[PDB]
């Protein structure tokens, strides 16, 4: 079994920005991470890596 | 990087991995500035620093760094305050077309632009080579204290 | 009648000793004072650091010695002595290797932004100095009343 | 009638690979063991750092490398093997790029506070070594049983 990890980053004046448009900033930086987990799933079954065996 | 992969790589003017960065926040910019590209301190005013775009005969200081509540026009404008990268990991702009040798020194000409490695002293390349639009973005690791004014 | 008046008075800038910013920043809290007196916005040098237990003893700058790093202020581990705050042979120190501070100054110039700090025997910045350092500048140039100041920048050595 | 007794043990300092100090330090993972193991207390090297990818491969230092970092002592990822603990093929290693860690030492005398470090072809210190970093010595030297250890200051690459 292996571990797979990312982050992001926000400020506070983006998160009030978010919160009075109406179109929020976190939930679009936090659906990246699932799509690059999913990615990198994707990459490790039907491609290998070598170093990792 | 483009097809064959659900997610572009990265975008330029934005760090890469969250290890030791530090960001000044009391800048004001001289002329337009865009993201990526190295800066020079013109002077110091009350406090703040007056950044430009990097010329000849001038010191890089950092790289510009993106923000989107600031800047709502995809580049820093004139008399607008801005965020420099002084210390960490960001994608920087460059005018090559093959990785240079690792932890190798980088060169810097133009618009603060990468033209070429094989340097002295200064910022290194770690490891990194995206493609973008029409060309390479390359990741610089920024460290303070590193390139020092020549005496006059 | 009579016509009212209302004044200002700015504040200073800072106080010598004193870390400028919030910026990355790093003081050694392990080391004792060897022999004599520091001042609080001098350098300091390594005299020996020990093997087993671990403490560093730190001393003042002299002739021909690499500085290591600038005392800070604090109010409860230093002592006033000479009208001024300083640190007494014995007890804890707190030197920052990292970081921005306010140092004492002789020089009577403002110097570039950049370019590479320079100290005399005393370890307090002088314009032509004798011992050369890595440390460079921060821009800040003030004055404290009758004390002049100016803004460094420091790194590990 | 009788004398009663009272004893006293000490317990010892460091741990090979061991983190020293809560200093600023930066510990990089995703980096993969390429080939053979790597121990605790070793420098190691980069063969390869993926473009696109990210990942670092890591493997032992050999004769005209370039060390990059101290493997890291951790109780998850590390796998126990020869009544040591080791790091196997084709796992994730905890490299220390700053900071001050224990390593392994081959040298017999106590080194200076403020000088260079000198590695073998092994990846152990030895104060005559080939192999040149940039990296400074912290002052720390013990021994734990029958191993020796010295403390040394890493600069970022």
């Amino acid at each position: 079994v292996f571990r797979l990890g990312n982050a992001y980053l926000i400020s506070i004046d983006e998160i009030k920005a978010g919160q009075a448009t109406g179109r929020p900033l976190s939930t679009r930086k936090a659906s990246a991470c699932q799509l690059a987990h999913d990615q990198l799933v994707n990459r490790l079954v039907f491609k290998g890596s070598a170093p990792h065996k | 990087a483009y097809e064959n992969l659900m997610l572009r790589p990265a975008c330029p003017g934005n760090l890469s991995d969250t290890s030791t960065y530090n960001i000044d926040g009391a800048c004001v910019a001289q002329g337009d500035i865009e993201f990526g590209s190295a800066v020079q301190v013109v002077g110091i005013v009350d406090g703040v620093k007056v950044v430009t775009a990097l010329s000849d005969g001038g010191t890089p200081y950092g790289i510009a760094f993106r923000s989107q509540y600031e800047h709502l026009s995809g580049k820093i404008l004139d008399g607008e305050v801005c965020n420099v990268v002084s210390h960490g990991r960001v994608w920087a702009l460059t005018s090559l077309d093959e990785a240079p040798s690792l932890f190798s020194k980088l060169q810097f000409g133009s618009g603060g632009v990468v033209t070429g490695g094989s340097g002295y002293a200064g910022w290194t390349f770690a490891g990194g080579f995206v493609k973008h639009e029409d060309g390479y973005i390359i990741e610089v690791r920024v460290k303070q204290n590193a390139f020092i004014v020549p005496p006059p | 009648a009579q016509i009212n008046a209302s004044y200002q008075r700015d504040m200073a800038i800072a106080l010598p000793g004193m870390v400028a910013d919030t910026s990355k920043y790093n003081i050694d809290g392990a080391c004792v004072v060897n022999e004599g007196d520091v001042l609080v916005g001098a350098a300091v040098q390594v005299v020996q650091a020990q093997a087993v237990d671990g403490h560093k003893l730190v001393k003042a700058l002299t002739t021909g010695t690499t500085p290591y790093g600038v005392a800070i202020r604090s109010h409860w581990q230093t002592v006033n002595a000479q009208n001024q705050m300083i640190y007494e042979d014995g007890g804890a120190i707190n030197v920052m290797t990292s970081g921005r501070v306010w140092m004492l100054s002789k020089s009577t110039e403002a110097p570039t932004f950049g370019s590479a700090v320079k100290l005399d025997v005393d370890g307090q910045e002088k314009s032509d100095g004798t011992i050369e350092t890595t440390w460079t500048y921060a821009g800040g140039w003030t004055k404290y009343k009758d004390i002049q100041l100016v803004e460094v920048q420091l790194h590990q050595l």
